[PDB]
């Protein structure tokens, strides 16, 4: 029973922003990893960002590079994000996924519920 | 005799960004460490000696520091030509030198979903007596990707021999081509096959398959 | 400028021998401590042995104690090295190193003027030619996208080998892979390209490969099923 | 501890020798009961002041250790590592332990080589002294490398020999490099300030030079009794030449062993001075006629104050009891031996008959004077070198003492003036006054050794006696005894004149 929850989302006009904090309970999540995702109407699980480790950065996605930032605090047992300068090409649903290993193959077992960003 | 460690066994930073590599000493050796900028395919070259000074004849951007039993290397500006393995090694006597595991630096690139390709056993390989199925992963990033080579809806390990090319300099991507080695018994085994792929940029695995 | 050099490296059946010499022109080695830092392919470095010709204090490493013999010479300004009872793990590349003698900066700087290095190996493989196996793209599937055509070459020795697409006529999209070591003692190497979907059956693709010790130019054609 | 008892003993022995030579002259001048009471009280006060100076020195050393920043401990850890690992190597049997040790102290020494020693922090990094220190550490590392090279060969026995070699090397290097002595004027500097140091060095050096003059003139006043073939001034010339020609000062230290002979012989001389009348029975005529209501009564008080003076200038209860049993009986015997006839003879042998025992006492005093001058010519020369910065400078340093001794061929008077003026300050008022001034603050009154014995159940008692000695010694010695001593000195010099040729020939 170590699930994941993503908080945020809403309707915001061009030029604004929001924040998404996907925390975890009941495990040593400081060492673990996490990743985001996008699912636009028709499109399926487009890549958003990564949270590799405390000693490595976040390899952004194809287009959101330089605007979408993934931050992570170990003590709070969470992976954070400071999204910037939303545009209508970000309009989709965003999901929370947890790596199922230590070498970061990308195996995922627990997925989020839904958070609309537009 | 004494042990040495290198925490950042793999790094990747873009040009114009400072980086730092740590190297912890098991004992309390008195400085007496060096860092070698080994290019792939050439002879390693000394850059830092005594843990604080700089070797004459190389850019001054390289500079390390001594901290108890922990030695750290620093690079102010990461110019494109410095992307090469860096080894940390102490020297306390003519017969007590040891080297660390080594850290490999790399060029950062935006994640990409691998475009998996799979190939059936070659019809020519049928006559030889031994076949082989190879499935491919090109134009992706980073290296980390676990391919299981599912056979008979089961887990296969030890029957596969994988290889990955060096970081190409055109688009800065890797390419991994796992090879599964089987004898002629494949025909009487599960006709359908699929090398499930797991990558950071992929949510659900992609499983191509063929008959026979 | 002062340089080193190491020669005499070559393959040998498990249990043979070889002679490695570090000729040091220019600067003299009559009062310097040579070393030998190995490097197994794709692994980290490891110290092997050292010689202090001025006095003589040749001490080996744990994994090599009792096998290597490291003699000394001064007239040729060279330090030889004899190898006995090689093992499959010994396959690596050796480097000749230099160390200023204690005390002072000379000594405070570690191996600096590293030599080019040698390359030896241990195996039980006879020098046999390669085989060119075409790889069908399975045109029934993977259609519309950039299909892939590849040529598998295996059962060959040693590592030195090159793969040319269309006998060197094709250069864009080439993706070679390191020749992994097959468990049976021979080598295997896979090659591929990204053929556009519109060129699946437009131009013939004659995959040619070359081999250095057994000079055979074997070529095969890859076409869709 | 402090390891000052040795210097106390040596200086007290020298002072005791001179005083025992000259005492009966003041003994008669002072009276029996007055002499005994003054001797006992001054001896007890001298022992108390020695205890006070020991406490001050330790306090000074202690504060240093504590307030001294803990930085430069790393060396200390390295040195302890070397010691422990060498001990292990000695206990070690097989090759495994010895090699690991060899690596350990080599790493420790490589750390230490880059650490400045606690002695030469103010010097430049390129200063020759630092260069010599680094070279010494380099040879140490070379010896360690040789030992390890032997160890790798399996010759474990020879590894022990190499370890012992490096042990003796580091001993003969550092034990003679790090070990240093502390002089009391430095102690005064580190406690009060520059002003007190500035006015204390003057007193210390003046007292030292006057003591040297007294020591020299003692030989002139003594050896004349071996033979009277020429005036005391000619034997003073020859002896002055003898001592001056030995201007070069070999570096000698730790005279504790050499002082045992001095102690024994200065015991034998008083044994002779005392027993030479107990059974001989030379006593006759007037022996008790004082004391003198005249100021001369103080003339002897200053002379006896000169005693117990060395114990405090050394740093520059039973021991004083031994001095007492050495001094009092001889004084009583000599006073009973001839009594009032001594006032015209400052020395003692003056009335001693020509017998072999006297011919032994005289040579004993001669060689004691040689030993004392050899031990006491080190500090004044060393400070004079420190004053201005082989011997192209210090060579004529003996000329002033030559020309001061010649003017004063006396033995009793000059001693009285010295005791009243120089020692009465330096050994008595300066130490106690400085100690009281240091501990004025309440905070300082919480980090000192308690009252040693079970005699007094108090803590505000060290003030009780130190508040009274400061005024008593002043008013007694410098108040009246100094005036009396200078009056006697002018009376003597007027009788025989300046540049007096002989003295009681």
């Amino acid at each position: 029973q170590v699930q994941l929850q993503e908080s945020g989302g809403g309707l915001v006009q061009p030029g604004g922003s929001l924040r998404l904090s996907c925390a975890a309970s009941g495990r040593t999540i400081s060492r673990y990893a996490m990743s985001w995702f996008r699912q636009a109407p028709g499109k399926e699980r487009e890549f958003v960002a990564v949270a590799r480790r405390s000693g490595d950065g976040a390899f952004y996605a194809d287009s959101v590079q330089g605007r979408f930032t993934v931050s992570r605090d170990d003590a709070k047992n969470t992976v954070y994000l400071q999204m910037n300068s939303l545009k209508p090409e970000d309009t989709a649903v965003y999901y929370c996924a947890i790596d199922s290993d230590t070498f970061y193959s990308g195996s995922y077992d627990y997925w989020g519920q839904g958070t609309q960003v537009t | 005799d004494i042990q040495m460690t290198q925490s950042p066994s793999s790094l990747s930073a873009s040009v114009g960004d400072r980086v730092t590599i740590t190297c912890r000493a098991s004992q309390s050796v008195s400085s007496a460490v060096a860092w070698y900028q080994q290019k792939p395919g050439k002879a390693p070259k000394l850059l830092i000696y005594s843990a604080s000074s700089l070797y004459s004849g190389v850019p001054s951007r390289f500079s390390g520091s001594r901290s108890g039993t922990d030695f750290t290397l620093t690079i102010s500006s990461l110019q494109p030509e410095d992307f090469a393995t860096y080894y940390c090694q102490q020297y306390l006597y003519y017969s007590l030198v040891t080297f660390g595991q080594g850290t490999k630096v790399e060029i950062k690139r935006t994640v990409a979903a691998p475009s998996v390709f799979i190939f059936p056993p070659s019809d020519s390989q049928l006559k030889s007596g031994t076949a082989s199925v190879v499935c491919l992963l090109n134009n992706f990033y980073p290296r980390e990707a676990k391919v299981q080579w599912k056979v008979d809806n089961a887990l296969q390990s030890g029957n596969s021999q994988e290889s990955v090319t060096e970081q190409d300099s055109k688009d800065s991507t890797y390419s991994l081509s796992s090879t599964l080695t089987l004898s002629k018994a494949d025909y009487e085994k599960h006709k359908v096959y699929a090398c499930e792929v797991t990558h950071q940029g992929l949510s659900s695995p992609v499983t191509k398959s063929f008959n026979r | 400028e002062v340089q080193l050099v190491e020669s005499g490296g070559g393959l040998v059946q498990p249990g043979g021998s070889l002679r490695l010499s570090c000729a040091a022109s220019g600067f003299n080695v009559v009062d310097f401590s040579l070393h030998w830092v190995r490097q197994a392919p794709g692994k980290g470095l490891e110290w092997v042995a050292y010689i202090s010709s001025s006095s003589g204090s040749t001490s080996y490493a744990d994994s090599v104690k009792g096998r290597f013999t490291i003699s000394a010479d001064t007239s040729k300004n060279t330090a030889y090295l004899q190898m006995n009872s090689l093992r499959a793990e010994d396959t690596a590349v050796y480097y000749c190193a230099r160390w200023g003698y204690w005390p002072g900066e000379p000594w405070w700087k570690a191996f600096d003027y590293w030599g080019q290095g040698t390359l030896v190996t241990v195996s039980s493989a006879s020098t046999k030619g390669p085989s060119v196996f075409p790889l069908a793209p399975s045109s029934k599937s993977t259609s519309g996208g950039t299909a892939a055509l590849g040529c598998l070459v295996k059962d060959y020795f040693p590592e030195p080998v090159t793969v040319s697409w269309n006998s060197g006529a094709l250069t864009s999209g080439v993706h070679t892979f390191p020749a992994v070591l097959q468990s049976s003692g021979l080598y295997s190497l896979s090659s591929v390209v990204t053929v556009p979907s519109s060129s699946l059956g437009t131009q013939t693709y004659i995959c040619n490969v070359n081999h250095k010790p057994s000079n055979t130019k074997v070529d095969k054609k890859v076409e869709p099923k | 501890g402090g390891s000052v008892w040795d210097a106390w003993f040596s200086c007290a022995s020298n002072q005791v020798a001179q005083v025992l030579l000259t005492l009966p002259y003041s003994f008669s001048q002072l009276g029996m009961l007055s002499g005994i009471v003054l001797q006992i009280f001054y001896g007890l006060l001298g022992s108390w002041t020695a205890y006070l100076i020991s406490v001050l020195y330790v306090e000074y050393r202690a504060r240093k250790e504590k307030e001294g920043k803990s930085f430069k401990a790393d060396l200390e850890d390295n040195w302890e590592t070397l010691n422990d690992n060498l001990k292990v190597i000695e206990k070690a049997d097989n090759a495994a332990q010895v090699k690991d040790a060899l690596t350990k102290m080599r790493a420790a020494a490589l750390d230490a080589q880059k650490a400045t020693p606690p002695k030469l922090e103010d010097k430049s990094p390129d200063s020759p002294e630092m260069k010599d220190f680094r070279h010494g550490f380099d040879i140490l590392v070379g010896q360690i490398d040789d030992a390890l090279k032997l160890a790798n060969e399996g010759k474990v026995k020879e590894a022990q020999a190499a370890a012992e070699q490096l042990k003796t090397t580091r001993n003969a290097y550092i034990q003679k490099y790090l070990n240093h002595v502390i002089q009391w004027f430095e102690v005064l500097d580190g406690l009060l300030g520059s002003y007190w140091k500035a006015l204390g060095l003057a007193f210390n050096c003046t007292f030292l030079l006057f003591g040297s003059v007294i020591q020299l003139i003692a030989c002139a006043s003594n050896i004349y009794y071996i033979n009277d073939h020429l005036d005391k001034r000619t034997w003073t010339y020859i002896f002055g030449a003898c001592c001056a020609t030995t201007v070069f000062i070999p570096s000698f230290h730790n005279y504790r062993i050499w002082s045992f002979l001095g102690l024994g012989m200065t015991t034998y001389t008083a044994w002779y001075l005392a027993i030479a009348s107990i059974i001989h029975g030379q006593a006759e005529g007037v022996k008790h006629s004082g004391p003198t209501k005249l100021v001369l009564y103080f003339t002897g008080a200053t002379n006896i104050l000169y005693t117990f003076g060395g114990h405090a200038v050394t740093v520059e209860l039973m021991a004083t009891l031994y001095v007492f049993t050495l001094t009092i009986p001889s004084a009583a015997a000599v006073y009973w031996a001839f009594g009032d006839a001594l006032l015209d003879h400052s020395n003692a042998f003056s009335l001693m008959p020509k017998n072999a025992w006297r011919d032994a006492a005289v040579i004993l005093m001669l060689i004691h004077q040689f030993i004392t001058f050899g031990f006491a010519c080190t500090p004044l020369y060393f400070v004079w070198e420190k004053v201005i910065g082989r011997a192209l400078a210090r060579l004529p340093v003996v000329i002033p003492i030559w020309f001061l001794a010649i003017i004063f061929p006396f033995f009793g008077p000059i001693n009285s003036a010295v005791g009243a003026l120089l020692v009465s300050f330096t050994v008595y008022i300066i130490p106690s006054l400085a100690h009281m001034l240091t501990y004025r603050s309440a905070s300082a009154r919480q980090n000192a050794a308690e009252k040693p014995p079970f005699f007094m159940p108090s803590w505000t008692a060290m003030y009780v006696l130190n508040a009274f000695v400061v005024v008593w010694v002043l008013i007694v010695g410098f108040g009246f005894g100094g005036w009396a001593s200078v009056t006697n000195f002018v009376r003597q010099v007027d009788t025989f004149g300046l540049f007096a040729k002989c003295y009681q020939c």
